[PDB]
RNA sequence: GCGGGGUGGAGCAGCCUGGUAGCUCGUCGGGCUCAUAACCCGAAGGUCGUCGGUUCAAAUCCGGCCCCCGCAACCA
RNA sequence: AGCCAGGAUGUUGGCUUAGAAGCAGCCAUCAUUUAAAGAAAGCGUAAUAGCUCACUGGUCGAGUCGGCCUGCGCGGAAGAU
């Protein structure tokens, strides 16, 4: 599957999100957005309940800087 | 509708210009044969060679790749104008009017780099004019000279002091020395530096003579005190000795006169003036110290006389503009630029003249 | 051989003997980190 | 170590003896001149090196600190 | 202690960077697979890679760890008949 990243970004419309991220929010993206994400991903993603996938999505997502 | 189809086609010619003053098909190769270079394993055979490979494919891609995502941006702009202007979609043009407003100021930035590539370009500036040749007239000719620079500095929103300002006797200002402080000033008016030819009616001569004055500008950029440094005593070689001529059982014993001298420079300093070796090691020190800043101010001093030597003789054949107000024309030798509205330059209006040889580089 | 007054574990590796009456600190990965006090 | 100084842009006074800043040039405005100088008539500009103390009150008296001067620095 | 297994996933967390993959930093630093496996403690790679390791399982079968107070010692410790 493609990577994450690019597949947050592209949700997000954003380019550049990680600089300074608890300092000052860049970005934001919603759970269902980040779950429909998910559920494309699923025969290349390791698990059976897409509901840790989305949960994992949201922690990259996190990690990116973008608070959901 | 039409302003925003004039600015679409400014900003294609500005990307157009950008593309040729870079020579966007040379940039491509050189970035397609750094590309190639670099897939070749033996590229890296040599860390130098392939970290400087990498640095050049890094500028030439920002370069290329920026060009190649601008052109897209404006073509996608116009198609989107166009959709926008035949649906009257209110919200979808304010939208496009926002995208390119945020690609203009992309492409502003760019050029504003390619405008002052120059380290000190961001630098406050100086600016000294100096009368020439037409004596009485030249005096007048730089004292407008000063008038037209200080307004084109409030133009732009500079701010302005009169460092010091010697006056002609009969008329006008023998030289001037200003202050300009703001946003890139050095940048924008490094430029003007050259020898300015005016051609007119001498305000002076009895009979009313066409003659021709000249008065010089130059223009340096501010620049900061040198940090001072503590000559470092692992520099320095210290030797205590006899003193010559010592009279006495005491002087002929002991080791009063010192000598300093500084490793890297050579540079020796010797005192015996004092009976105390403690008081000539301070007095040995204080002229090593001197010694030092009397060589750097001497290489400061070479420096400078060396761009006097460079600077332009303000005579009848040096001169980078002219404004020969009888045909009521203005033409700078160097880019070619040629205007008819004497009386608007002369009230400020440079931005032509400096836009266009900052363009051409 | 770094001969000091102070030898001390520098990695993980270090080890520190006592050969002849002296402190010496022996590394098996770092020859630089080889020490002898004195 | 012992003496002095530091005051409009420049050079000098005012300190001693606390209350108050002057002179000459320079600068600015108006005259004269075809014009500039000269000249004439007017103006402005120093809170006194820097801090502190003392005093009702400090250019002034006292103490630091900075700069500048002089001298002195010997027998050894 | 050795010793034997292991020592995963999203994911190279993203940015800034020239590159940055645990290991230049900045910068978040989570959840998942669970026995456990760090958005890495170290080594290492230009970068990866690679090597460990933290963690955890399995065989062997009594100690082991590292602070506190205190006695005596060791190095630091080179000079001119
Ligand atoms: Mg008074
Ligand atoms: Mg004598
Ligand atoms: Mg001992
Ligand atoms: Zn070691």
């Amino acid at each position: 599957t493609p990577p994450a990243a690019v597949l947050l970004k592209k949700a997000a419309g954003i380019k550049s999100g990680s600089g300074k991220p608890n300092k000052d929010k860049v970005g934001k993206i919603s759970r269902a957005q980040l779950q429909e994400i998910a559920q494309t991903k699923a025969a290349d993603m390791t698990g059976a309940d897409i509901e840790a996938m989305t949960r994992s999505i949201e922690g990259t997502a996190r990690s990116m800087g973008l608070v959901v | 509708i039409n302003p925003v189809n004039n600015r679409i086609q400014d900003l294609t010619e500005r990307s157009d210009v950008l593309r040729g003053y870079l020579d966007y098909d040379a940039k491509k190769e050189r970035l397609e044969e750094v590309n190639a270079e670099l897939e070749q394993p033996d590229v890296w055979n040599e860390p130098e060679r392939a970290q400087a490979l990498g640095k050049e494919r890094s500028s030439l891609e920002a370069v290329v790749d920026t060009l190649d995502q601008m052109k897209q941006g404006l073509e996608d702009v116009s198609g989107l104008l166009e959709l926008a202007v035949e649906a009257d979609d209110e919200e979808t043009f304010n939208e496009a009017v926002a995208e390119l407003d945020a690609l203009e100021e992309k492409l502003a930035q760019l050029e504003f780099r390619r405008m002052f590539s120059g380290e000190y370009d961001s630098a406050d500036c100086y600016l000294d004019i100096q009368a020439g040749s037409g004596g009485t007239e030249a005096q007048d000719w730089a004292s407008m000279l000063e008038r037209m620079y200080l307004r084109w500095a409030e133009s732009r929103g500079f701010k302005t002091e009169i460092i010091k300002e010697s006056e002609g006797e009969v008329a006008g200002i023998k030289s001037v020395t200003i202050k300009i402080s703001g946003d890139y000033a050095y940048g924008w008016l490094r430029t003007e530096t050259g020898v300015h030819r005016l051609v007119r009616k001498s305000p002076f001569d009895s009979g009313g003579r066409r003659h021709t004055s000249f008065s010089s500008a130059f223009v340096y950029p501010e620049v900061d005190d040198d940090i001072d440094i503590e000559i470092n005593p692992a520099d320095l070689r210290i030797d205590v000795y006899r003193t010559s001529g010592a009279g006495g059982q005491h002087v002929n014993r002991t080791e009063s006169a010192v000598r300093i001298t500084h490793i890297p420079t050579g540079i020796v300093t010797q005192c015996q003036n004092d009976r105390s070796q403690h008081k000539n090691k301070d007095q040995a020190m204080k002229q090593m110290k001197a010694k030092l800043y009397e060589l750097e101010m001497q290489k400061k001093n070479a420096e400078k006389q060396a761009m006097e030597d460079n600077k332009s003789d303000i005579g009848w054949g040096s001169q980078i503009r002219s404004y020969v107000l009888d045909d009521s024309r203005i033409k700078d030798l160097r880019t070619g630029v040629e205007t008819r509205n004497t009386q608007a330059v002369l009230d400020g209006s440079l931005d032509q003249f400096i836009e266009a040889s900052l363009k051409a580089g | 051989m770094k001969v000091r007054a102070s030898v001390k574990k520098l990695c993980r590796n270090c080890k520190i003997v006592k050969r002849d009456g002296v402190i010496r600190v022996i590394c098996s990965a770092e020859p630089k980190h080889k020490q002898r006090q004195g």
